[PDB]
């Protein structure tokens, strides 16, 4: 498994090796678990994961079963998530073992392990923190997020809710950092983490639509990659303002959608909410325009939809906005992910280009098709 | 917010040409774009203004000469929006307008983005075309729209920010100058065709062929005599300090003709290949 | 002859005037420029344009108003006194019956002879987009006059904040020798006499180069003079690093 990563270069032949093994794996006379698991990862093959779970079936063993279910979910790529919960239901599945792909018993990995040993040193970090209320969202944003680092899968709100000047001082635009800190801070929840944005969801108001904005990233925050609940919740609220806008805090309400939208369906190709935010793009927005590209972006990582890369692309030379411009560059760089020398096409369009926004996000593509097994033409 | 300007390559030119002429002389100018408050922001066009008596001042502007220009600038899609005004001035540590002050808030009644230019060097430019404008403010910058999000903001570390006299306060209630610049498709092969490092164009293969052979009578006639000079300064050099130390106060010395001699060398070595690139047509 | 200066901002801005409205082939923009006419060297200081309509499929029809050029040279006189009106420019290389007469109306404001400028909006081939020629006769006949690019102190030194040997000239010179047997070729369909007799005097300037190859090898062994201080150069590159390779020996006692 090791070298032919870095050695057999066809992709259909090492693909062959990883299906040899599985046969003689098939057994289970107590060999090595983890070799099948990194089998179906690779190859991401509806046919040879559901394979294994049928195994544990005939051989009965909670401790076995569970090591196999607690490995997949954790290394499965966006695609093969769906595979192990929805395919799996359909073709028959293990009570015990559905909920652990569901990543039920995995997030709570993250909140109980690190609350019963978290020690924030509130010594050393109330001195920087209290040192002034100025210099404009620089100082809030230092100050809000390395904080949610500490209480992250923790839920300890104590920054927004037991300390009150801090979130007062801030200005429209800075209290984004003050509501995101809750989504680094509680991230993990798949259940109660809708109330911690409950008072600033839409339908509840809020004190401003700035801040307003900033509670539908923090689902995205969350819920990414299992967000397939709040995929229709925050797909619902771009379609409304998706015809157009006058003010300027609606596309910031937007702006959080578009980039919580993206965090949800990150990695699963959807073609609603790549039509739902193209119809953005085409208003072409200065705030809410470059989440836009950015949600469309996290859609399409991996294979992606070929016909999507030159359609964003044009619409980059159509569309000379800064921030436009910017997000379709980071677009197209996430559209491209492991294709190795199939996203030289896009690559040498950027390079040719003397816009600086086109290769800024050209670099990017390189990093993104060509990462893992290193390559001497990157 | 605070905005953010971009500039063409054309209308960044066109600025630092009006107001070039004389230190104490000022002039002032007209700046049209199409742009979106909060992004989207640019310069396309800019063009001088016709001057009063009470040299830059909101009475300066003559609508009869501008609206002229309306249709004259259409044709080509030069006419756009107004979105400010250029002015030219002597300087000073602070205030560089003498003249202009409170004429600003003028300008805001009419447009809320435009905003006035103020060359600083006046033909003291290093290269780096440092520039400065002016935004009103009036009351503001406590609990308002957060301007210091953009780039390069906090202006008026130690002593030194731009003029280095403004340091923070700026011109009035810090107005965060923001500048960019930009260039086109047009605008890249255009200038490298015009001003790079010195123009030889307009004739590309006669560049080096007429410079490096026609004009040796200019350059290097008596080549033989120029070839003494190759010696006079390795014989400068050489004759002075052989023993590798100081004595006669010279360390690089070996290197100093060095390099000077190389491209005689290498001019001779290229009017040697150019020399059976004539093409005498010969053969047989 | 005259000699052209132009400034490097009126030929930037010039080709700025095609892309902004999209025009066609079926439209060309005219404009006017600015300057000292009065001495031999034309020097532009500055350019403007027109609302100049024409029609591609007729000749006779073309549309050019003088009365916006007086409101703007009322403009000038409160800015620049010394700017004048020293011809004017047009798009596109094609000359037709609309571009030949519309020259007399700018003679009207321009008392020396207003300069004539082709303005080619594809920069197709070589350098220099814009060609300057002069009117005069004997039929107008329109001369190529010799083009140089030169402005002032702060106009150099702001370009290159924008921006910020030998066979770079044979590269440019294997096209222009093909280009020249094109011209000739395309001549000779377009006649079935005035260029080809001058052509053949110019090519006019092995039977006296009998004796003349001496002076050849004459000039290279001058040139391998040089060779000679290049190899004074090779045994000055071979004293350089051995005050560095001795250095090198004596920190090993040190260290």
């Amino acid at each position: 498994l090791t070298l032919a990563i870095t050695t057999v270069t066809n992709s259909k032949f090492r693909s062959s090796i990883l299906r040899k093994s599985f046969d003689f794996l098939m057994n289970m006379p107590n060999c090595d678990y983890l070799t099948l698991n990194k089998v179906v990862v690779n190859l991401n093959d509806a046919g040879l994961a559901l394979q294994l779970f049928k195994k544990l079936k005939e051989e009965n063993d909670e401790g076995l079963s569970a090591q196999i279910a607690f490995d997949l979910v954790s290394s499965a790529s966006q695609q093969l998530l769906e595979i192990l919960v929805t395919e799996l239901t359909a073709q028959g599945y293990d009570p015990a073992l559905l909920n652990i792909l569901s990543g039920l018993p995995t997030c709570d990995y993250y909140n109980t392990f690190l609350l019963n040993n978290k020690n924030i040193d509130i010594g050393l970090l109330n001195k920087s923190k209290s040192s002034l209320d100025g210099k404009f969202s620089l100082f809030h944003t230092a100050v809000s997020v390395a904080n949610g680092f500490m209480h992250a899968g923790t839920t300890d709100n104590s920054f927004i809710k037991a300390n009150l000047p801090w979130l007062g001082k801030a200005q429209n635009w800075a209290k984004f950092t003050a509501t995101a800190s809750l989504g680094v801070i509680h991230k993990g929840n798949l259940l109660e983490g809708k109330k911690v944005m409950a008072p600033y969801l839409p339908g509840s108001r809020a004190s401003s639509r700035f801040i307003k904005g900033g509670s539908l990233y923090g689902l995205g925050l969350i819920y990414a990659g299992f967000g397939r609940d709040t995929t229709d919740y925050l797909k619902n609220i771009i379609v409304e303002n998706s015809g157009t806008s006058g003010d300027e805090d609606v596309d910031v309400l937007l702006h959080g959608a578009s980039l919580g939208i993206g965090l949800a369906a990150m990695g699963s190709a959807n073609i609603e909410v790549y039509e739902a935010l193209k119809e953005v793009l085409y208003n072409d927005s200065a705030t809410s325009g470059e989440a836009a590209a950015l949600g469309m972006g996290l859609c399409m990582l991996g294979t992606g939809k070929p016909e999507a890369i030159h359609d964003m692309f044009t619409y980059s030379q159509e569309t000379q906005h800064g921030n436009i411009t910017r997000g379709l560059a980071v677009g197209l760089a996430l559209i491209n992910y492991g294709r190795q020398e199939l996203a030289d096409d896009l690559i040498t369009k950027m390079l040719a280009s003397d816009e600086s926004l086109l290769r800024y996000g050209g670099a990017f593509t390189i990093a993104l098709a060509y990462a893992g097994t290193g390559n001497n033409s990157a | 917010t605070k905005e953010t300007v971009y500039i063409s390559s054309i209308a960044l030119l066109k600025m630092l040409k009006h107001g070039r002429a004389g230190v104490p002389m000022e002039v002032m100018g007209l700046m049209l774009g199409e742009f979106v408050d909060d992004y989207t922001v640019n310069v396309v066009d800019v063009f001088a203004m016709p001057q009063s008596g009470t040299g830059v001042s909101v009475e300066a502007v003559d609508d009869v000469f501008q609206a002229k220009m309306m249709d004259m600038l259409k044709q080509t899609g030069r006419d756009q929006m107004v979105v400010g005004w250029y002015h030219s001035h002597p300087g000073f540590g602070c205030w560089l307008s003498s003249v202009d002050v409170n004429t600003q808030k003028s300008f805001e009644q009419l447009n809320s983005r435009a905003v006035a230019v103020v060359v600083d060097p006046i033909q003291s430019v290093k290269g780096k075309v440092v520039i400065d404008a002016f935004r009103l403010i009036d009351t503001g910058a406590l609990i308002n729209n957060l301007e210091p999000r953009q780039t390069t903001s906090n202006t008026g570390l130690l002593n030194k920010a731009n003029i280095q006299a403004l340091i923070h306060g700026l011109n009035r209630h810090y107005y965060s100058l923001n500048i960019d610049y930009h260039k086109t498709a047009k605008e890249t092969k255009m200038l490298m065709n015009l001003h790079k490092e010195q123009w030889q164009s307009g004739l590309k293969m006669y560049d080096y062929e007429e410079k490096e052979e026609s004009n040796l009578a200019a350059t290097k006639s008596m080549v033989k005599i120029a070839e003494q000079y190759s010696k006079r300064i390795e014989e400068e050099k050489e004759l002075t300090e052989e023993e590798l130390k100081t004595r006669y106060v010279g360390r690089q010395d070996p290197k100093k003709h060095l390099s000077e001699t190389a491209d005689e060398t290498l001019e001779n070595n290229i009017v040697s290949v150019l020399t059976a690139g004539v093409n005498s047509v010969a053969i047989k | 002859h005259e000699k052209v200066t132009i400034a490097p901002l009126v030929l930037l801005s010039a080709l700025d005037h095609y892309e902004r409205t999209q025009t066609k082939e079926n439209k060309r923009c005219v404009g006017v420029i600015l300057g000292d006419a009065n001495s031999s060297t034309i020097r532009v200081t500055n350019s403007f344009a027109l609302p100049f309509e024409e029609d591609e499929k007729n000749s006779d029809v073309w549309f050019l108003d003088h009365n916006y050029i007086e409101n703007m040279n009322e403009m000038c006189k409160k800015i620049n006194a010394k700017e004048k009106l020293i011809g004017w420019y047009h798009s596109g290389p094609k000359l037709r019956a609309s571009d030949l007469k519309i020259n007399e109306l700018f003679k009207k404001y321009t008392q020396n002879n207003p300069l004539l400028l082709i303005v080619d909006v594809k920069q197709q081939g070589v350098g220099l987009p814009t060609d300057a020629y002069v009117a005069i006769e004997q039929e107008k006949t329109f001369l190529h006059l010799p083009c140089t690019i030169e402005a002032e102190e702060a106009e150099e030194i702001g370009v290159e904040h924008l921006l910020r040997i030998r066979l770079t000239n044979q590269l440019k010179s294997l096209k222009g020798l093909q280009s020249k047997l094109k011209d000739v070729v395309e001549y000779l369909d377009k006649v079935i006499h005035t260029i080809l007799g001058k052509l053949q005097d110019v090519f006019n300037l092995n039977n006296l180069q009998k004796a003349l190859t001496v002076k050849t090898n004459d000039e290279l062994m001058v040139i391998y003079i040089s060779n000679l201080v290049r190899s004074i150069i090779a045994f000055d590159d071979l004293i350089e690093n051995k005050i560095q390779n001795k250095k090198i020996q004596e920190q090993r006692v040190k260290d």
